[PDB]
């Protein structure tokens, strides 16, 4: 999910756009 | 080195500012 994506790895703009509403 | 690591504060800003005014839904570990 967006933890190990983006805070235990490094995430791009469109992964961190999905968990959006 | 720098931290490109987004972790809870900084991970809910980083949402608050990409979703806009489409929000978004969240929920920590701690």
């Amino acid at each position: 999910g967006i933890v190990e994506q983006c805070c235990t790895s490094i995430c791009s703009l469109y992964q961190l756009e999905n968990y959006c509403n | 080195f720098v931290n490109q690591h987004l972790c809870g504060s900084h991970l809910v800003e980083a949402l608050y500012l990409v979703c806009g005014e489409r929000g978004f839904f969240y929920t920590p570990k701690t």
